């Protein structure tokens, strides 16, 4: 197709913006809710060998409070990206002081490449997303409550009021879709605000692991 | 800084009364006047109403601490 | 068919109940008032998310959910401007205090803004507009016990200052403690665990319903508040209670 | 749950239903007759159509009409999927959408005889003309109760249940469905708590599991307190994955061997 | 009424904070678009 790929490209980019806005980064309220028309007018409305070609709708956004903390959101054109393809993505992240990134593959990357994501891990955090999972914002679903990632100062205050070792909280595993939305890593507590029908609201905490 | 509930839960009342009545039946000196009865559970219940059971309750907390509460300190429920 | 299904039912459900009890037998309510298991991993932070046992809750109705934005106002609002209507409800030496005093009038207006905010909360908690809720104290039977105990006569004008209601409910919301503590983390959760009961309490013990509808005297109102808290404090889950064995 | 204007009219909700149900060629096809017609202009049949378009064996495939329309398909898309699925090793010569018979013609071009049979069976069972897989069939209901009716606070504060069209499938994908347009990606639930877990999360499985558990309990009118369902759905989802209530869910928990030997297996764990 | 006017002007202050944040994001996008360009 040509029209359907523009629709999908725009929906993916919108969900990426709502992600980078929830992860804490800085996105303008215009880029947050732009509509499909000015997405057509902005790039080319022609992905079938045209102007909104991928690796041109990529985005850089800097963190909200630390203006040196940036994150790329790349868009590979290889449906099945390889090691030789993320090697170059990481090769030109090194020209900057950017560490975080985000790869939106078209089909799964190769298991040969996923190691290069953990081998480069402590020095350059990057993560993948299939473009299929990004077609919707799952934090909008009505079953998914609200997730708030707690800061290290307040995890200690939580473990200290309940006198509770971090080993005794409920868990959420790192590959959870909502844990990968917020990009929490292991050993990081998530606050969850649930509407309760017997009490009205319930706040529960889950340790990533 | 005792933080537990100030009410005698219903499990503590069962165990305090059973234990106090065992101690009374083994000839322990009663803390209350007997208006003329002889069953040890009726006596232990009378003593509980007079808040004169000489027992304290050590409430372990899950981290390992504990709090002792005299029986005359907490509010008897039934 | 009924005789066949009875004989397969008996043996197929008796195994569900056994798998459930083995999976949940050691979950219980600690003196921490938190719900943990044998490894002391915390399962729920309060029993049932509100900290109350099930033998004492009842079925009530939320009044401020689903009237409409005008029926809510002409029922939970307490105008202090109509002078004729207040001599019908309040006695003569209270209708000047609410008709002149701007402190009392700011207080009464602020209370209605609080009810109006609780209303939006409720509409995000119970969408689909489902008024029936389960909650500890039966307030409307307590009000009715109060009218029969102090002989209310809802035909005479009452002597209950509309502000004694406003401030007595503020002082009662304090004595219903579920999460004890002065910590911010603990005040937040005490505020959450008693959020639906506090909304119900503030929506049936209004200043306006207590004067146009229940007609409680002052003495009956003190009895009523002592009764509400004494029942709430009986509803709290006892520590030691084996709740996973009940759930199974 | 349908999103926009599709939620009201049964006409614009019906093509959603078509865009979700699995249609292969076998549902639209009627008769498959391979032939050894050598000279493509010779056409052992009565068809003047090839003679306007211009290997010796074909697959005359005559389609169905009341099955081709009730899913609203044209021969251009079948012809396009028919070469996109097999590439340029074939040359479909479709009819027009004026004739009475809906005939396709395939020919190979580049153990040769059986090959049109070999590809006419892989193309017949599965060619997925239109829809997503695992969805076998999709009903279409208008809700009668207030349980699936849309509820909407009006502009005066009343609640006001709206009556919209909803779908109701038979297989499960849930990720390819939420992404479809004119499909509410907010209220499209799934009845399948292992589907929800890999899509939505572990905190969504807890809400879904309790809604399932409460549906199967209150179906017959009875009522179980809520405390007891929250606690079961909390122990099942407390360690971050779905812990079944079987010997593989609760014995893998680290409770200590004297407690696991009491449930099952009794010596294998000792 | 005066309190209503002060709350409205404060909402205008938050609008202006939005204006400065938007100019800020646009201001760094010109520096950054250079990095999406030189990246490829």
């Amino acid at each position: 197709d040509d029209e359907e790929e523009t629709y999908r490209l725009w929906k993916i980019r919108k969900t990426i913006m709502q992600l980078c806005h929830d992860r804490g980064y800085l996105v303008t309220q215009d880029e947050l809710d732009q509509t499909l028309e000015e997405f057509k007018a902005q790039f080319g409305d022609k992905p079938s060998e045209g102007r909104p070609r991928r690796t041109d709708l990529t985005v850089l956004v800097a963190h909200n409070d630390d203006p040196t903390d940036q994150m790329f959101v790349f868009f590979p054109e290889e449906p099945k990206v390889g090691i030789k393809t993320i090697k170059v993505y990481c090769q030109r992240m090194q020209e900057e002081n950017i560490t975080r990134a985000l790869i939106v593959v078209q089909q799964g990357m190769t298991p040969s490449a996923k190691q290069s994501l953990v081998d480069m891990a402590p020095k350059y955090i990057l993560e993948q997303f299939l473009q299929q999972e990004l077609l919707i914002n799952i934090t909008e679903h009505e079953l998914v409550p609200e997730h708030v990632v707690m800061t290290k100062e307040e995890v200690t205050e939580l473990l200290a009021r309940y006198k509770l070792r971090e080993n005794q909280l409920p868990r959420i595993q790192a590959g959870d879709p909502v844990a990968r939305y917020f990009g929490i890593k292991r050993g990081q507590v998530v606050k969850i605000i649930r509407p309760s029908e017997t009490a009205g609201r319930y706040i529960t905490y889950r340790l990533v692991q | 800084k005792r933080i537990t509930t100030p009410y005698m839960t219903k499990y503590e009342r069962a165990r305090v009364l059973g234990t106090r009545a065992l101690q009374i039946a083994m000839c322990a000196p009663v803390m209350v006047e007997l208006e003329g009865e002889t069953d040890p559970l009726l006596i232990a219940m009378k003593e509980l109403k007079a808040r004169k059971i000489p027992i304290i309750i050590r409430r372990y907390l899950p981290d390992g601490s504990y709090e002792d509460w005299g029986v005359d300190e907490l509010i008897i429920s039934d | 068919e009924g005789l066949i299904d009875t004989a397969v039912k008996t043996a197929e459900t008796g195994y569900i109940q056994r798998r459930l009890i083995k999976s949940m037998e050691s979950v219980m309510v600690k003196y921490d008032a938190t719900v943990r298991n044998s490894i002391n991993q915390v399962v729920q932070l309060r029993y049932g998310e509100d900290g109350l046992a099930g033998e004492s809750v009842e079925f009530q109705n939320l009044a401020t959910l689903k009237p409409s934005n005008k029926a809510f106002e002409k029922k939970f609002r307490f105008d202090y401007t109509n002078e004729r209507a207040l001599r019908r409800t309040l006695q003569e030496d209270l209708v000047k205090d609410v008709l002149s005093n701007a402190h009392i009038q700011n207080e009464l207006e602020r209370e209605f803004e609080r009810m109006r905010e609780d209303r939006e909360v409720l509409r995000v908690i119970f969408p689909t507009g489902d008024s029936k809720v389960v909650l500890p104290c039966n307030l409307l039977r307590m009000i009715w016990n109060a009218q029969k105990i102090f002989h209310i006569n809802p035909r005479l004008p009452s002597d209950l200052h509309p502000i004694k209601v406003v401030e007595g409910v503020k002082e009662l919301s304090k004595k219903l403690v579920i999460v004890n503590g002065d910590d911010p983390l603990s005040r937040q959760a005490q505020e959450n665990a008693t959020l639906l009961f506090n909304i119900h309490l503030r929506s049936t013990l209004c200043s306006r319903r207590m004067a146009e509808e229940f007609r409680l005297s002052g003495e009956a109102f003190d009895w009523l508040l002592g009764e509400i808290e004494s029942k709430f404090n009986q509803a709290i889950a006892h520590p030691g209670e084996m709740v996973g064995a009940l759930a199974a | 749950f349908l999103l926009g204007q599709s939620a009201r009219d049964a006409e614009r909700a019906k093509d959603i239903l078509c865009r979700l149900e699995h249609t292969t060629l076998r549902k639209v096809t009627a008769n498959t007759a391979i032939y050894y017609d050598p000279n493509p202009q010779s056409t052992v049949v009565a068809e003047d159509q090839e003679w306007v378009n211009v290997s010796p064996w074909l697959l005359r495939v005559e389609l169905d009409r009341k099955h081709m329309t009730d899913r609203k398909l044209t021969m251009e898309q079948i012809a396009e999927k028919i070469n996109a699925g097999f590439g340029d090793d074939l040359n479909c010569i479709f009819n027009d959408d004026n004739a009475e018979k809906l005939v396709l013609r395939i020919r190979i071009m580049n153990d040769d005889d059986v090959f049109l049979r070999c590809i006419e069976s892989n193309m017949l069972t599965d060619m997925t003309l239109q829809g997503i897989e695992q969805i076998s069939k999709v009903y279409m209901h208008l809700p009668q109760t207030d349980n699936k009716k849309k509820i909407i606070i009006t502009e005066d504060g009343e609640f006001k249940a709206l009556q919209e069209w909803i779908l109701e499938t038979d297989g499960v994908s849930l990720m390819r469905v939420l992404s479809e347009k004119d499909v509410d990606p907010v209220r499209t639930t799934s009845n399948d708590i292992v589907e929800i877990f890999t899509v939505l999360g572990i905190e969504a499985v807890r809400k879904a599991l309790e809604r399932e558990l409460y549906h199967v309990i209150s179906f017959d009118g009875s009522y179980v307190n809520y405390r007891h369902l929250a606690l079961l759905c909390d122990t099942m989802t407390c360690r971050g994955h779905l812990m079944a209530i079987t010997r593989h869910g609760v014995n893998r928990q680290d409770t200590g061997p004297l407690m696991k030997c009491s449930f099952e297996e009794t010596v294998d764990v000792l | 009424r005066q309190k209503l006017l002060k709350e409205q002007e404060e909402k205008r202050l938050r609008e202006k904070e939005e204006q400065k944040k938007l100019l800020e994001q646009r201001a760094q996008y010109v520096e950054k678009t250079k990095n999406i360009l030189m990246f490829t």
